[PDB]
């Protein structure tokens, strides 16, 4: 049993027609205090999976080497690893999902959400979430923390169930994820402007955006309020 | 007499025949080498093929251990593997600890002093291999081949099992004829050409080929097979020179 220490705030995430989306911003917050401005939350493994990490930054990290070590792990003897035998998002799902499980068993837990977004071999989306209890669940959107109060309901009225998810382009499940991430950023006081977004297609591959801001801000309607009730000037 | 019946057991001329008859597993072996060029190595190896039934490019003979060391071997083929597994737990607590991918002069001691340790106790067999190793790292390309014994060096050009005399006579003429050095690619055609004049020596049965290569420039210092059109011509560079 520990405390969370450095820590980062919502992971947000959906499918589209094709693929799948998964965005997260770049803060690394000490309690009340937004110490590291240069995080980067979002952990490629392959050319087909981005594992999104919230939570406390030192598991994430490590959490960040197991999964540097399983590519390297999965290349030994295996002259199908850059093809038929290579990391699948299930694969490296169902490993942190185990890992998970069993450090929560210990009373040892790795202090985390996790949520991992890939596309399979035969072309399906895949998109599940973990965490430091070890519970999982997979839906069209996903969200941790504060995305998962805010983001879920903006990206739910997109892609509402299953069969909304072949009506779903890229750059309207795009367009969801950034206004979501823009949304937290009026709202979540362990947010930053600054954010990474990650999209893995089953056609175009793995798109990994760096250095996004949140942008087309609304604040001009703030000059227009005064006081707290009664107060005029 | 009987000083050869027990590991570790020195002998009245200072010498641990069990050791010595580990060698002898090792020059039974097929053909291994490893080249070291300008700004990486490579690695080549003799696969016997016993029958028609073997699948081609399947049975793969070189490990990669981490991503950048390349790990080839000749002799008794289960003792290969159990060292690289091994060096592969090895090179993982080093970059654990240090962050840094482990360094090639450090890999070589690890193995080294693992089979050095099975010459201490009559509890265990020496390693019934002699390993051809080596990748690029900060310092740049190093080639190494370790004995049974433990022995290892440093080398320009490595070569061990049957055919290792007719091999290390190629190798030697390379050195001399390329005191500059040797680029990736040629080392590649040098490689096909060594084990195919190397071959003579296992001449009953028919053979196929195997090769990889870590270089700075032609692989990024990562370890890869070589494969496809860059193997075909590398194999008719080696036919054409014996005919």
């Amino acid at each position: 049993t520990q405390q969370p220490i450095v820590t980062g705030t919502s992971v947000i995430s959906m499918k589209y027609d094709n693929g799948v989306i998964i965005a997260a911003d770049n803060l690394g917050s000490y309690g009340s205090l937004l110490r590291f401005n240069g995080v980067e939350r979002l952990i490629p493994v392959g050319d087909n999976t981005v594992v999104g990490i919230s939570g406390d930054i030192s598991d994430m990290q490590h959490i960040e080497r197991l999964l540097k070590d399983l590519v390297t792990e999965n290349a030994y003897d295996n002259p199908l690893a850059d093809a038929e035998e290579a990391l699948e998002p299930s694969y490296i799902f169902e490993y942190l999902a185990t890992v998970m499980y069993q450090r929560r068993s210990k009373m040892n837990p790795l202090w985390n959400a996790i949520i991992v977004a890939g596309v399979q071999s035969n072309g399906d989306q895949f998109l599940r979430y973990v965490n430091l209890l070890g519970v999982t669940y997979s839906s069209p959107t996903l969200a941790t923390g504060f995305g998962a109060h805010m983001a879920n309901p903006l990206l739910r009225k997109v892609v509402d169930r299953e069969s909304d998810i072949p009506k779903t382009t890229v750059q309207v499940a795009e367009e969801a994820i950034v206004n979501a991430m823009r949304v937290l950023y009026y709202r979540d006081a362990r947010s930053s402007r600054n954010f990474s977004l990650a999209i893995i297609d089953k056609n175009t591959g793995l798109t990994f955006k760096k250095n996004l801001q949140v942008e087309n801000m609304k604040w001009d309607f703030a000059k227009d309020i005064k006081g707290y009730g009664t107060q005029k000037i | 007499t009987g000083y050869d019946l027990s590991n570790s057991v020195f002998s009245p001329d200072g010498r641990n025949f069990q050791v010595e008859y580990a060698v002898k597993a090792v020059e039974n072996g097929t053909t291994s080498i490893g080249i070291k060029c300008n700004d990486g190595v490579v690695f080549a190896v003799e696969k016997l093929i016993t029958s028609k039934l073997l699948v081609p490019q399947k049975n793969v003979k070189i490990q990669v251990v981490d991503r950048h060391i390349g790990c080839v071997y000749s002799g008794l083929i289960p003792d290969g593997r159990h060292l690289v597994n091994r060096g592969r737990e090895e090179a993982a607590s080093f970059k654990k600890l240090y962050k840094t991918p482990i360094p090639i002069p450090a890999f070589a001691d690890r193995l080294g002093q693992y089979v050095q340790a099975h010459t201490l106790y009559n509890s265990v067999r020496p390693f019934g291999v002699s390993t051809i190793f080596g990748g690029v790292d900060k310092n740049g390309a190093h080639l190494y081949m370790l004995e049974p014994s433990g022995s290892y060096w440093g080398y320009k050009g490595a070569a061990t099992g049957k055919g290792r005399q007719s091999a290390k006579a190629e190798l030697e003429k390379l050195v001399d004829h390329h005191p500059e050095g040797l680029s990736a690619r040629e080392a590649v055609k040098q490689a096909a050409k060594i084990i195919y004049l190397a071959h003579e020596d296992n001449k009953e049965k028919d053979f196929e080929l195997e090769i990889s290569w870590c270089s700075l420039s032609e692989t990024n210092g990562l370890h890869k097979f070589v494969k496809g059109d860059l193997l075909q011509e590398a194999i008719d560079f080696a036919q054409k020179e014996i005919n």
